């Protein structure tokens, strides 16, 4: 058990990108997918002034480098947290993208919340759903604000439970309590698809890997 | 008194709609503001009240145009539900 842990658990986190996923996206490809456009300024929010890069005649945009860090590191978190099995929880109100991203959820073997969130789900969640549940290890918010362009209850709920949220942050978005804010359009059609698309390709990956390094270990 | 006569407030009836042509000197009136007024100065409204009220109606008026302007603003939004079921 002390060797398979160590070997296993820990051997991913002595590499920077050990499951390689700078190579899924690259700053042109984020730009083609127009991730680089937000909201008016006046929907600017205050926290997300560091990630813009201007305001091209009063529309943001966003600073893609900054992106693809932001990026590097949430598509990182999300691979170990997939990689050690944690539960990964989509969410997302938008309802444009409810059956994309419940299909991208039921595909990367990974859960999905996209309806209407009720009150306690994480707070109240042993009452709810039994005393033995056991709560997302990493939330994933496809878009952060709610359909009254609030942020989602979640993202609150989330910090108090103390689970890892990586969320794509709009120009208009509250990235404070975002543990890996990734600063993006969350509206575009074309830069949903594609978030979808890196966050199933870095949980397969993950999961995958943990299969193939659980097996070099358990036949040596 | 010093001004002719039959040029102010004054309008033709046409084709004997006398309803009609009444309707339109009232709302002639009412616009250019002679109905209120008339009934504003039936009595004496001291300043105080009037500076009140004239205060009232500037801000109701600033709100109304202002909701109005949000409604005809996210009337567009009354359409039918796109993503019904989800
Ligand atoms: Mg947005």
């Amino acid at each position: 058990s002390t060797d398979f842990n160590d070997k296993i658990l820990n051997e991913p986190l002595k590499h920077s990108d050990f499951f390689n996923v700078k190579e899924l996206f690259s700053v042109r490809s984020l730009f083609d997918a127009r991730v680089h456009l937000g909201h008016k300024a006046g929907c600017r929010h205050r926290f997300m002034e560091p990630y813009i890069f201007g305001s091209r005649l009063d529309h943001d945009i966003i600073d893609l480098e900054q992106t693809a860090t932001h990026l590097q590191l949430a598509l990182n978190f999300t691979a170990h947290m997939a990689y050690r099995k944690g539960i990964i929880l989509f969410i997302s109100r938008n309802r444009q993208f409810s059956y994309l991203i419940e299909n991208m959820a039921r595909d990367c073997g990974e859960y999905a919340h996209t309806r209407y969130f009720r009150g306690g789900m994480l707070t109240n969640a042993r009452l709810l759903f039994g005393p033995t549940v056991r709560l997302p290890d990493l939330i994933i918010f496809l878009h952060t604000l709610n359909n009254i362009f609030e942020p989602h209850v979640a993202v609150r709920d989330a910090a108090k439970m103390n689970i890892p949220t990586v969320g794509i942050v709009d120009t208009n978005c509250n990235p404070c309590l975002i543990t890996y804010p990734v600063p993006g359009n969350d509206d575009s059609p074309l830069a949903v698809h594609l978030y979808c698309r890196l966050f199933q390709t870095a949980i397969t990956r993950a999961k995958e890997k943990r299969q193939q390094v659980e097996a070099l270990y358990r036949l040596q | 008194a010093k001004h002719l006569k039959f040029i102010a407030r004054t309008v033709m009836v046409q084709e004997g709609n006398v309803e009609s042509a009444y309707r339109t000197l009232n709302r002639i009136l009412t616009m250019d503001g002679l109905i209120e007024d008339i009934k504003h100065r039936r009595y004496y409204e001291k300043p105080c009240r009037r500076r009140q009220r004239e205060s009232y109606e500037r801000c109701r008026r600033i709100y109304n145009m202002e909701m109005a302007r949000k409604i005809n603003f996210l009337m567009r939004k009354n359409r039918a539900d796109p993503w019904q079921g989800c």
